[PDB]
């Protein structure tokens, strides 16, 4: 098992947020970043460290290395506020990280 | 000027044309290829067995 | 007749009662290199009587429920006499093969065999994220034996051994492009193959890279009704041809 | 390149037999529907031309595509070079064991524009430039670096609006063939890496923008296409069956045969 | 300068297209050629090269290897039918992941004459007859033995050559068919039927199998290349 | 192309459930199919997979004694059957295809089960 460690975001409209998880042991830059929704609806964002899937819009941008790794947002808008979670795929088995919130800032 | 003059692909007429470049690895496509050597995959066998005569005498 | 081979090499022979045509290769025999090919700066050597003669595998036994069995080809003979003294001294190297596999019954029997030679056969883990050790991939002289089943994927560098994919996930239907021969045990009782050297590289390192792979798999389970005997074996006998080497260097 | 024709036959009788074979000697028997019935003799015009090996492969394929954004720091893409990351093209690389064949290599690109904050932007053309590494060559890091002087490293600048760029590549290999399958590890204690990530090393291929970020963002969009010329293969390969995984590797999932009906006797 | 008009059709990029490039690498050394063996050079040396077709999909067999036997036992009446399918090389699942299936999954048309050839795996002391038998279409698949005898068929028997071939000719309207299936260009079925039941003596298992192999004529021809529908990809391999 | 679970449901603690993962806009045989579970105060969790090709399942150790994964190649659906059911099985369930690698790329609806008095 690896561990997945991970809390809660606050920030305003149009600023730069970041999200960063770290593992365990090393993981080889195999991980993704997920988005579940509000109503309940799950998608799937950067299929590596920083490769965007097709669909979603330029905004995102995943970085980091080694256990470090980090999720950035350059502009927040509206239905972006969701919670996200990064995964390991590098040893079975499947290890999920917490949930981390988004929310407005005041 | 060079100008080999070859037949065009048809049904049952040339055109010319010139190497500009020195190297070899620079010139067009062949496509016109058509050599069969079918033995070598269906015919693996020391010795030729006919289809006239039995294969295990 | 036709059904009568004689195959003699060096100091042993094998002769068979009945057994079908030989099938070599491509269309070609296996031969020496020629000068305008080489790249080794200098002479080899050919012991070519001490390599050149027939090597016995160990046997398995056919069950009713049997997979299949392989062999990394150039991989087993590693400790079979001069050859493996000679794999181990040098550092290039070339061989050709002949493959004699053999196997009797009853006419009461039934049962149906492929053997196929594969060159450059790669292999699949059972963790799709790694790669398998060496010690899963052959053994010395011993067989290593396919499943009916799955392996599973807690396991970490074990070979997935599904006998409907042969382990590289081609359908097993079309291997017969390769080549290769079968046994029927109605008409048939043995099979040989002769293969020529098989390589991008007109000479090769052996212990880094196996350049042959030898499978069997059996399409028609063994069947018997009771009163015969339920216990056959399997062997199968290799023997080189027109080996040499080049790169003198100490054992390893 | 016509292929043969048949020829009719008269109403036989004798222990002559075609029909019965052996396939237990590996031989594809060669029998003609002229020997199993009554046929005219017909003449025929085929041709077997739009199946030989260069018109299976003289046909462009994308391989890859990369990104990168003006207006940021690092805003530039690398890619090593390798032909089984796109499902099409090394599924039908791998019908053959060893391939020895020249290469040609095209691009295309495209632009986007960023949402910007700037009052009235008006970009003038843009221009990009690619540039090939040779194993072991110098890495460029930044935007301006000193490794974008291509002293020695062939390289090309492109602009938009006109033509897409083309290039030719003769047949680079260490062997005397590209290998689509290498069975054996690298270090000879056989431990590490096995497969034929030991062999894959050709160099690397960097993009990067010309000019500067003026007012607004650009995030611009690359694709590589190869095309093969003079093909030669050697020793076919049954087609792989199931689906692909990784690219470094060859690990597969397993699968059936094919999908079943309900019945063998079933139409 | 010489006057010249940029004809229509200029700076495009065509997907198969055929000219010349300037070279990147200047006056470059190749390695030189070798004789390697096996050197294929047209695609239909492949296409003559038999393969064992998965004939028995009963939904459970396909994982495993019970796909390719054909079960084959000894009966008390007369005129069963051992199998039956539709002869369609590109659209049938039958003949889809099988060899001469999967080239032909990458163009549209073809045509030429496709051989079957049958391997009878049973014991030395086993005999039977059989009807392999095959239909043009026109009418529906044939219900009976004596149906089936009105269309092409040869009754092979079983003997010392374990072995037979059967050799479907090419009878169509058009001289090419598609490789996806339409009502307009069907090929007909092909049967199998138990001429007499099979003779075993005492001690011997009644429960044979017989193999069955699919390979194309001299006469075979492909043409319009395709792209393939199987396998399909949506983010890279890493 | 989607996946399609069936209504929330809910049971006696002790008891058994059965849901569905209807799929449709892509060939049932070729892609695998797992099941996570989300607890809603908690993160993610895998439980394990099926392969409809043949038939053959393989838990987690957390769950490998309660659940069943059964799917049919006929109506190209899947069922993951609980056992024994305790007040740990009150979350949101998920069925997902797996990539081309390791990736999860289209998910389903999701479904509520909760066991009560």
């Amino acid at each position: 098992d690896i561990q997945m460690t991970q809390s809660s975001l606050s920030a305003s409209l149009g600023d730069r947020v970041t999200i960063s998880c770290r593992a365990s042991q090393d993981i080889s830059n195999y991980l993704n970043w997920y988005q579940q929704k509000p109503d309940g609806s799950v998608k799937l964002l950067i299929y590596y460290t920083s490769t965007l899937h097709s669909g979603v819009p330029s905004r995102f941008s995943g970085s980091g290395s080694g256990t470090d790794y980090s999720l950035t947002i350059n502009s927040l808008e509206q239905e972006d506020i969701a919670t996200y979670f990064c995964q390991q795929g590098n040893t079975f088995p499947f290890t999920f990280g917490g949930g981390t919130k988004l929310e407005i800032r005041r | 000027m060079g100008a080999q003059v070859s037949t065009q692909k048809t049904g049952a007429i040339h055109y010319t044309n010139i190497n500009y470049y020195k190297d070899a690895a620079s010139n067009s496509a062949n496509r016109q290829d058509f050599t069969q050597d079918p033995g070598k995959f269906t015919e693996p066998v020391k010795d030729i067995m006919v289809k006239t005569m039995p294969a295990l005498n | 007749s036709d059904r009568v081979r004689s195959i003699t090499l060096g100091n042993s022979t094998i002769t068979t009662q009945e057994c079908a045509n030989v099938v070599v290769g491509y269309g070609v025999w296996p031969e020496y290199l020629k000068d305008n090919e080489a790249t080794a700066e200098d002479q080899p050597t050919q012991p070519d009587v001490a390599t050149c003669r027939f090597y016995t595998l160990e046997s398995v036994q056919w069950m009713k429920n049997s997979a299949g069995w392989w062999w990394k080809l150039p991989d087993a003979l590693s400790q079979m006499g001069l050859f493996g003294q000679n794999m181990q001294y040098h550092y290039l190297g070339r061989t050709g093969y002949t493959i004699h596999v053999q196997c009797n019954a009853s006419k009461f029997h039934q049962g149906c065999l492929l053997v196929v030679c594969v060159p450059e056969a790669e292999m699949g883990c059972s963790n799709l994220n790694n790669t398998p050790e060496f010690s899963e991939l052959s053994g010395g002289d011993s067989a290593r034996m396919f499943t009916d089943t799955q392996v599973g994927e807690s396991n970490a560098k074990k070979v997935q051994t599904a006998v409907w994919n042969a382990g590289m996930g081609v359908g097993v239907g079309n291997l017969t492009i390769f080549p290769h021969q079968w046994i029927n045990l109605r008409t048939n009782n043995s099979a040989t193959l002769v293969m020529p050297y098989i390589n991008s590289v007109p000479m090769d390192n052996m212990f880094r890279h196996n350049n042959l792979t030898l499978m069997i798999i059996p399409f028609v389970p063994l069947n018997y009704s009771e009163g015969s005997s339920p216990y056959v074996p399997i062997t199968v006998t290799i023997a080189p041809m027109c080996a040499e080497y080049n790169g003198l260097r100490l054992a390893s | 390149a016509r292929v043969a024709d048949t020829i009719s036959s008269r109403p036989t009788n004798s222990e002559s037999i075609p029909a019965l074979t052996a396939a237990e000697t590996g031989h594809t028997s060669q029998v003609v529907p002229s020997d199993t019935m009554q046929t005219r003799h017909v003449k025929n015009y085929h041709s077997r031309s739009e199946s030989s090996i260069e018109n299976f492969l003289c046909r462009s394929a994308c391989v890859y595509y990369a990104t990168y954004t003006n207006n940021s720091k690092k805003g530039f893409a690398e890619w090593v070079i390798n032909t089984r990351q796109v499902a099409q093209l090394r599924r039908k690389l791998e019908l053959f064991t060893y391939l020895r064949f020249d290469l040609e290599l095209t691009f295309v690109i495209t632009s986007a524009q960023q949402p910007s904050t700037a009052s009235s932007v008006d970009a003038p053309v843009q221009t990009h430039q690619i540039m090939y590494v040779p194993p072991g060559g110098p890495v460029p890091t930044k935007v301006k670096d000193y490794a974008w002087q291509t002293s020695t490293n062939p390289s090309v600048f492109w602009t938009e609006g006109n033509a897409p760029p083309r290039m030719s590549i003769p047949f680079i290999s260490i062997g005397n063939a590209y290998s689509c399958f290498y069975d054996g590890w690298t270090q000879f204690s056989r431990n590490g890496v096995y497969g034929i990530n030991t062999l894959n090393n050709m160099g690397t291929l960097y993009m990067r923008h010309v000019n500067e970020a003026g007012q607004g963002p650009i995030k611009s969009t690359v694709r590589i296409y190869f095309k093969p010329k003079h093909v030669k293969a050697w020793v076919p390969r049954p087609p792989r069956l199931c689906q692909y995984e990784k690219q470094k590797n060859v690990n597969f999932s397993p699968i059936g045969v094919t999908t079943s009906r309900t019945d063998i006797i079933t139409t | 300068g010489l006057p010249v008009m940029t004809t229509p059709g200029s700076t495009q990029f065509l997907t198969s297209d055929d000219f010349q490039s300037p070279s990147a690498m200047p006056q470059f050394d190749v390695t030189p050629e070798m004789q390697i063996p096996g050197r294929v050079n047209n695609l239909m040396e492949i296409a003559e090269v038999d393969s064992v077709v998965p004939v028995n999909n009963t939904e459970d067999n396909v994982s495993s290897l019970k796909a390719y036997q054909i079960p084959v036992q000894s009966n008390s009446d007369n005129g069963k039918q051992v199998f039956g399918f539709p002869l369609q090389p590109g659209a049938n699942n039958v003949l889809n992941r099988t060899l001469l299936g999967e080239i032909l999954n990458y163009y549209t048309h073809w045509s030429g004459s496709i051989k079957l050839t049958f391997m009878f795996c049973g014991s030395a002391m086993a005999t039977g007859k059989f009807l392999l038998a095959y239909s043009p279409p026109g009418a529906g698949v044939p219900k009976n033995r004596k149906d089936a005898m009105l269309g092409t068929h040869v009754i092979w028997d079983v003997g010392l050559q374990s072995s037979c071939v059967l050799c479907v000719p090419w009878i169509s309207q058009t001289h090419y068919r598609y490789v996806v299936e339409d009502e307009y260009t069907a090929a007909g079925y092909v049967t199998c039927w138990y001429q007499t039941n099979i003779v075993v003596p005492a001690d011997v298992q009644s429960s044979c199998d017989i193999l069955c192999f699919v390979s194309a004529c001299n006469d075979f021809s492909v043409r319009m290349l395709k792209d393939t529908p199987f396998i399909r990809q949506d983010t890279f391999y890493q | 192309v989607q996946l399609q679970q069936s209504a929330a449901e809910l049971a006696r603690p002790g008891a058994s459930v059965k849901m569905s993962c209807k799929a449709s806009g892509y060939t049932f045989t070729t892609y695998t199919m797992h099941w996570v579970k989300q607890r809603p105060g908690q993160g993610l969790e895998w439980i394990g997979y099926i392969n409809p090709s043949s038939r053959y399942t393989e838990y987690n150790q957390k769950f490998k004694d309660k659940t069943t994964l059964t799917a049919d190649k006929s109506s190209s659906t899947a069922y993951m059957q609980l056992s024994s059911l305790t007040f740990e099985d009150s979350a949101v369930y998920y069925c997902a295809r797996r990539s081309e690698a390791d990736r999860f790329v289209y998910w389903g609806q999701g479904t509520l089960v909760t066991v009560s008095a």
